[PDB]
RNA sequence: CGAAGGUGUGCUGUGAGGCAUGCUGGAGGUAUCAGAAGUGCGAAUGCUGACAUAAGUAACGAUAAAGCGGGUGAAAAGCCCGCUCGCCGGAAGACCAAGGGUUCCUGUCCAACGUUAAUCGGGGCAGGGUGAGUCGACCCCUAAGGCGAGGCCGAAAGGCG
RNA sequence: UAAGGUGAUAUGAACCGUUAUAACCGGCGAUUUCCGAAUGGGGAAACCCAGUGUGUUUCGACACACUAUCAUUAACUGAAUCCAUAGGUUAAUGAGGCGAACCGGGGGAACUGAAACAUCUAAGUACCCCGAGGAAAAGAAAUCAACCGAGAUUCCCCCAGUAGCGGCGAGCGAACGGGGAGCAGCCCAGAGCCUGAAUCAGUGUGUGUGUUAGUGGAAGCGUCUGGAAAGGCGCGCGAUACAGGGUGACAGCCCCGUACACAAAAAUGCACAUGCUGUGAGCUCGAUGAGUAGGGCGGGACACGUGGUAUCCUGUCUGAAUAUGGGGGGACCAUCCUCCAAGGCUAAAUACUCCUGACUGACCGAUAGUGAACCAGUACCGUGAGGGAAAGGCGAAAAGAAC
């Protein structure tokens, strides 16, 4: 899940970013506080996914 | 441009209690934890997208993190900010 | 401070002994005064806090030398 | 009997404050002295 | 370059019971090695109101040091050493005295 | 530990 | 099949000491001959820790004051409720500023803390609680005063403005 | 590298991975809130308030960038007066702050000693300030010597508690010369001939070596005591590996290691060869550092306290010759010998360790050793600078005592 996503064009990446903070993220994030969520292993996943995708938008735009 | 993913992070986590369930079924509001700064534009803006509801406005609050004595040691709660949103008479969650 | 615009002298401290031959910390003062030189090259007065030792070593040499030397030194005259 | 320490935030930052320190040279070497001793309250803090 | 692994049946060679045979189940990172019946503690374990209320007392396994077990041969009917060896371009063990690979 | 925000809070008299 | 250390006993040398051993101890010790010393404590109104004495003595912090019934509790003079009594009332009431920094409220506990007991508490643990266009801060303006671009002065630091 | 992992107190819950993108280690990258030289202004540090320029959901409002001071350079503007200068704006370059000691320079005590005390000593010490480096400073004779000779500076052992200085008291204390470590000499004050001509500094390429991850790494069993053996007893094997650490009592042969032999995609220091850039070889002639040397007055430094006092530095006032000239050779003069000041550059031997790795100890073993073996410069005390503790040990394994 690093390699997937290298080759793809910025736009792409812009709206799996956003999605990835509007889904899974915040949602995710209610669920835990409101003691709905049993698999909390998701709330660190989706967190590192967001970076790796965050790290490859830098490397793409400007330098 | 980064509005969208700004309003996504400003909300942190409901608020659960006697106070926030009177304020609820009385005074038609939701009692919310937000970020440390949060002002009152983002929240407002944060609750009518991410809620797909209606506000009236917006009043905020900090609360200082208590003191506690765990085993040998003092430590300190991290200060919070919550938030009283009145919705309109149409009301979701 | 008490410096010499052009052969740089400045207060040195010393001693001044009685005929007990007490000593007793003094300071030695360069005879600085403050004097406007005429410059033909630039068609002006220029004024410098200059000693009078200095002031015979710009009689000696030229004035359009020392203020050269000056602005080498790399302080404003 | 009124003691001596009459505590007032006011004063107590703008005497000993940090930027108190760092105005003059002398108390510079102050928060010099207490980082190299290691002093986990470099100065009085709000 | 661990010589004792997951799935690997091992013989003591000191301790309680030396000489008993078994298969470890894990490892921990301070040299030590679960094994099955030999090493049983009955440890008294609390009653508590939670989901779980085993109470009595369990027969628990008990860590042992690495260095007690050596992993058996299985043919020679003896405990015998491990070595790594390079056999296309992957690193392998093996027995010694009459060393075969594992 | 240190609170740093001693702000007034004058009720009216 | 038991080292150092600890604790007794019995022998032994004119002495500081040595030897053997009972019990505790639990893994280190060291002959002889030489070598080097942070090498020997009863005192220094010695230093640190521990424990005695006075002694179960003085004291329990305003001489405004308590009495009873019921409740809870293992236990009630002190906690809760009720009825009386007494005290302050330009305060011992109600508000702030400064200063404290959760002491606020609820549930629960009585080890330590409370100069006594304690079910009680400003005590322990957990949870909850601080909502502003109009209050205040912030912000605009300035007093004493501070800092101070250039500048003046000063061995340097720096002083004054 | 890998069959294990998601740091610790600290278990749990929910999961990843097991033949390769789980985790871990190393190189190179990305992100890097706010305070702090803090640098847009301000400020009670981690806060408040802005201007301009770039792009955008309801005008709403957002995102990014820039905006300190000083020095130098360039451009454009620009007074009192024509010109001009001062001044102003803009752009680029550099600096700012911190850091244990060592180095150079600018200032500079007192206690104390002299059995008092003032010269003197302590002492150019403590301390304050400035500047730079990995070292710094000094350094190629206007030096010594003795009329015999050596040839930059620096450091160590002698000379030597010697000669001298000294209320000739207390004390201070050389040099010449000798033995060692290490050695390197140059450039400008200027023209001509010849002009990459050696040596240097900065950027590419290639070899070797080293650092930043690592890989393999020999050889033991049976009985006795015992909670457990690595111990006793008996018989074996390895050793270019019995250095260490761990493992239920003391292990060369159980484990990690050790001697030994190997390893680098990428980044790097060092020594070489090969390219580019910039100053620059060699010969002839000339020149060869002036408010300086020296002197008067007042001080300081040289072991040398003004004494018969040479030599050096300087505050003040004076002031040459310039190579047929000048300096020194311890008052001074003559004769001899030696050197050429008033302009600069220069590694080596030398000083220290905030920090990193390995190794060692007739060093300590919890009132010792760092104040701190235990999240200590903490708790605590003080307005503040500052002062500053106590506290280690279950067991092999929690098997930490169900009932």
């Amino acid at each position: 899940m690093k390699a997937k996503e290298l080759r793809e064009k910025s736009v792409e990446e812009l709206n799996t970013e956003l999605l990835n903070l509007l889904r899974e993220q915040f949602n995710l994030r209610m669920q835990a506080a409101s003691g709905q969520l049993q698999q909390s292993h998701l709330l660190k996943q989706v967190r590192r996914d967001v970076a790796r995708v965050k790290t490859l938008l830098n490397e793409k735009a400007g330098a | 441009m980064i509005r969208e993913e700004r309003l996504l992070k400003v909300l942190r986590a409901p608020h659960v209690s006697e106070k926030a369930s009177t304020a609820m079924e009385k005074s038609n509001t939701i009692v919310l934890k937000v970020a440390k700064d949060a002002t009152k534009a983002e929240i407002k803006a944060a609750v009518q997208k991410l809620f797909e509801v209606e506000v009236e406005v917006v009043n905020t609050l900090v609360v200082k993190g208590k003191v506690k004595r765990h085993g040998q040691r003092i430590g300190r709660r991290s200060d919070w900010k919550k938030a009283y949103v009145t919705l309109k008479e149409g009301q979701n969650l | 401070s008490r410096v010499c615009q052009v052969t740089g002298k400045r207060p040195v401290t010393g001693n001044n002994r009685s005929h007990a031959l007490n000593a007793t910390k003094r300071r030695f003062l360069p005879n600085l005064h403050s004097h406007r030189f005429w410059v033909e090259s630039e068609k002006r007065f220029v004024t410098l806090r200059v000693s009078a030792k200095g002031m015979r070593v710009i009689d000696k040499k030229g004035i359009d030398t020392v203020l050269a030397e000056l602005r080498a030194r790399g302080e404003k005259y | 009997m009124k003691r001596t320490f009459q505590p007032s935030v006011l004063k107590r930052n703008r005497s000993h404050g940090f930027r108190a320190r760092m105005a003059t040279k002398n108390g510079r070497q102050v928060l010099a002295r207490r980082r190299a001793k290691g002093r986990a309250r470099l100065t009085v803090s709000k | 370059a661990a010589k004792i692994r997951r799935d690997d049946e091992v013989i003591v060679l000191t301790g309680k019971d030396k000489g008993k045979r078994g298969k470890v189940k894990n490892v921990l990172s301070s040299g030590k090695v679960i094994v099955e019946g030999i090493n049983l503690v009955k440890k008294h374990q609390k009653p508590v109101p939670a989901l779980n209320q085993p109470g009595g007392i369990v027969e628990k396994e008990a860590a042992i040091q690495v260095s007690n077990v050596a992993i058996f041969n299985a043919a020679t009917g003896k405990a015998d050493r491990v070595g790594f060896r390079f056999e296309d371009g992957k690193k392998v063990r093996f027995f010694k005295s009459n060393s075969e690979t594992i | 530990r240190p609170v740093y925000i001693p702000r007034p809070r004058p009720p009216h008299p």
